[PDB]
């Protein structure tokens, strides 16, 4: 409906990047942890999957309340598979499920 | 139709391993937060372990941390708890608990229980029941009333359930909390108290059960002459 | 660990009458606060949730109260059915869904006597070689009775066992068994085995008995 | 590196498709909504471009929602972003080629403890 | 909205002294107050933040304490640099960053009745066709001072301005001008022109006067 | 070199627009949320507008909602106050306050404070000082203290800056804060207090310099 086919050279925007060196993973009140896969045949390669280190929240004390849950938030995102080796190289796009971080929400009956 | 069932539980020795089951049925399973919140015998309620609908939402009580394994099955719309390095502290009624939060998370409150799988943790081994009649007679009547009853002696470990009739009959039905013998057994006695003038007419079974070492008793309870 | 400190232990008021159970938390646990009722051979019924919402289905007699640390369920007009063991729990903070003590609702009623049975062992027991004598007191109130065993006159001692079903839902009484159990060598050495019953019902004693040979 | 290939051989080729199709994230539990730090969606269309709709969160609030309903400003909602990859049909004809292109999408918002420089 | 009330509004007390400064919430804050300081023709310094912690660079005398609703900054002894204003700021609920009305720290002197000096408009101002009077309270204490025009002998109502120094750093005193605006016309039809000053520091009120 | 400096104050007529800028230097502006707070005459502090390190979080005082747009360039380390719809009530000094938070998020308090920049909102125009002598007189002598000082009247906007003789003169000076007048013009009185033998013996000039107008007078004042 939109769409092998050229493929262009260089990507619009490559440049732009997350700032993930402000701690947020750690000062949340959902806070979260990183498990990270790399992988040379996948642009990008690296891909970090964050997971909540907690089940409640924590307060201004630092301790834990349990009146609301940690919850992850996923982003369906794409990314392109290198495939073949030689002069026969070809690229698709392939389906992640990124969980970025962990927000934190008063539950309901 | 809206319902939890457990299973697995019995005799288990120190050290050993065992998993409980938990079928839900009657409602949409991966819409709720699902725990295990067990009860020795003759004391309070204790929160075991909890697992929110992703299966990424996993906790566990300091008094089990390490030992006990909560994990679900969106698919069978089942929960299980794998124990291992069972002790004798671990001894419990396992109930099946449903959160009441929605959306899959935890509120940490119960809405719907299951009816129970005891667990016994006992180096001693399975011993099913002798069932002995209780015959009503004289000294176990008045006049339009009679008693009558079975014994369930000897078994290990426990309960035993006991019903009349195959459940037909359930009223004056008094089945006794089991008691543990200077042997290291376990012994009940139910008693129904029923019309007098019914004793030749109606006939009387009592339909003891022993999951733990497989015996089903259907012993009929005839009047004797005491 | 947060600590639910429940009072009293145990308590005992009539029917129509106004119920008040109390649980205390070691540290504030705000409005996050539960009430479940446990009839016996029952799993726990949710009440409240959250200090004071009554959860569906619940009567308008159960209401709960209080804020912080210091809580009150109160069952106003106390009916039959409302015999059970009352428990709280917290949704504050960690470790979670911790439990108070709990606290046993008696439904005080009209004293009630006794009607005592006695059943002596089977032929069948005999054939596997114990004998067991099994006194039944059915249907009383209050929970308290002494049941003594007297097998020719002599009183016996720690060779029997009690048992008490729970407070009924329909009449609030209690039924008891005790079991008098020997080998079969002993029950042959005596004949008259008796069974004395001592209540606040019966203004003097009651014995059912039997002798071994007339019949049994 | 990933998009070069040795010289040797004498407009790299995007093969069609999209490799673990079968696959969605859970939308609709309202956390948005019922998050302490909640968040709006604005969801902008293109159709020179695959996927066309781009979905992007704004934190509703500076600070974070208490239990009472209330703004919290001792603390701050914070955005979080994920990088992922777009396609952009370019030219008008029988010669129609694809370029790839990044996008920061912001995924939500969370509630941080602010801390003193 | 959260609404800061700072009192007193005028602190007056002896270098040395502890000064205790009031700031008290319409709803609670939690522990989420801050203090600042300004001196006249200076931007705010932040001295205190979240209640009790000094800000870096802030001298050990400057103390805060407080939680909710009642808040108080503390001055262990009050060093002439530290006689200027103090303002609170809620860190807590919406809208942020709100502001107390504010407290100044003023030098409690021993009263000084003010010298009065009053300046007819000069021949330059007229020939533009307008008269200035100014009258001039000068080096008293307490700030307070009632000012009354008389007009040959009518009293005069809503035409004056009256303007205050900053307390002087030598002498802890305040100055006032008091300056009556007319047309040349409303001047040039009245012979005596009288300033009365009413002051703790005088037993009864003090006239200055002068003929047209 | 840790400074804030604001800029594009000025006179503006009711309704009218004026866009104040703040540049930064000494620190990493990219690391801090910034701020406006304004400061009306006579009146205490009130925070107007701040935004986040990443444009992400933008607050406006309710008293200022919808008439003013504040934004920031991290490249030129500058921070910017877009203000429309403007009215008398807008009439402040204008600081730019950067917060005390790490990580560029609001913390909602200021650690560091520009000199600020004076908005002026009348339909009023920009004048000189008319300067008058406040001769001293038998009238305005107390025992062995002359008191003379000039009359600075008619000036607009604020600020002027008065001195005398050249600022060798500072001891019994008492410069009065201006007074907006009902022509919404200022005006004050500088006054000094000298020994009455100074009077034939000492020159007293006054300096007034309003920098508006590109204004500066030297009167004389005679006894
Ligand atoms: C992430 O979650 C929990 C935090 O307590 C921990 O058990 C686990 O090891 C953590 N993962 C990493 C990578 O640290
Ligand atoms: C989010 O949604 C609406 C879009 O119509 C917008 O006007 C509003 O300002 C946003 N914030 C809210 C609802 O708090």
């Amino acid at each position: 409906t939109f769409f092998s086919m050229k493929l262009d050279i260089g990507i619009i925007n490559e440049n732009q990047r997350v700032s993930m060196s402000r701690n947020i993973e750690s000062r949340s009140t959902s806070p979260w942890n990183y498990t990270v896969t790399w992988d040379p045949n996948r642009y990008p390669s690296e891909v970090v999957q964050a997971q909540c280190r907690n089940l409640g929240c924590i307060n201004a004390q630092g301790k834990e309340d349990i009146s609301m849950n940690s919850v992850p938030i996923q982003q369906e995102t794409l990314v392109v598979r290198r495939k073949h080796q030689g002069c026969s190289v070809s690229f698709q796009l392939e389906k992640v499920l990124v969980t970025v971080g962990c927000t934190c929400v008063t539950p309901v009956i | 139709e809206v319902q939890l069932v457990e299973s697995g539980g019995g005799l288990v020795q120190p050290g050993r391993s065992l998993r409980l089951s938990c079928a839900a049925s009657g409602f949409t399973f991966d819409d709720y937060a699902m725990h295990w919140v067990r009860q020795a015998p003759g004391k309070g309620l204790e929160w075991v372990s909890g697992i929110n609908w992703s299966s990424g939402g996993i906790g566990y009580a300091d008094s089990v941390k390490g030992r006990f394994t909560i994990s679900r099955d969106n698919a069978k719309n089942s929960l299980y708890l794998q124990m291992n390095s069972l002790r004798a502290e671990d001894t419990a009624l396992y109930y099946c608990a449903r959160d009441i939060g929605g959306f899959g998370e935890f509120y940490w409150n119960f809405g719907l229980w299951g009816r129970g799988t005891l667990v016994t943790v006992s180096s001693a081994s399975t011993k099913g029941p002798s069932v002995f009649p209780l015959a009503p007679s004289s000294k176990s009547t008045s006049g339009g009333t009679a008693a009558l009853g079975c014994l369930v002696k000897d078994y290990f470990p426990e309960p035993v359930t006991v019903s009349w009739n195959s459940g037909a009959l359930t009223s004056g039905v008094h089945t006794f909390p089991a008691v543990l013998q200077s042997s290291g057994l376990y012994s009940l006695s139910s008693v129904v108290t029923v019309p007098s003038s019914s004793l030749g007419t109606q006939t009387y079974i009592c339909n003891v059960n022993h999951k733990p070492s497989n015996t089903k008793v259907d012993k009929r309870v005839e009047p004797k002459s005491c | 660990e947060i600590v639910l400190t429940q009072s009293p232990a145990t308590l005992s008021l009539s029917p129509g009458e106004r119920a008040t159970l109390s649980c205390r938390a070691s540290q504030s646990v705000r409005s996050y606060l539960a009430w479940y009722q446990q009839k016996p051979g029952q799993a726990p019924r949710l009440l409240i949730y959250d200090a004071s919402n009554r959860a569906t289905g619940i009567p308008a007699r159960f209401s709960g109260s209080g804020s912080g640390t210091d809580f009150t369920l109160t069952i106003s007009s106390l009916e039959p059915e409302d015999f059970a063991v009352y428990y709280c729990q917290q949704r504050s903070n960690w470790p979670p869904a911790t439990f108070g003590g709990g606290t046993k609702v008696e439904i005080k009623r009209t004293v009630a006597a006794p009607s005592v049975f006695i059943f002596p062992p089977s032929d069948e027991q005999l054939k596997s070689g114990t004998a067991s004598v099994v006194c039944l007191l059915n249907n009383f109130y209050p929970r308290e009775a002494k049941v003594q065993w007297k097998v020719d006159n002599a009183l016996q001692s720690g060779n029997s066992q009690e048992s008490v079903t729970e407070q009924d839902s329909k009449d609030s009484t209690y039924s008891l068994s005790s079991t008098l159990t020997l080998s079969k060598a002993d029950y042959e050495k005596h004949k008259v085995y008796a069974c004395e019953v001592t209540h606040q019902g019966l203004s003097s004693p009651v014995t059912k008995s039997f002798n071994r040979g007339e019949g049994c």
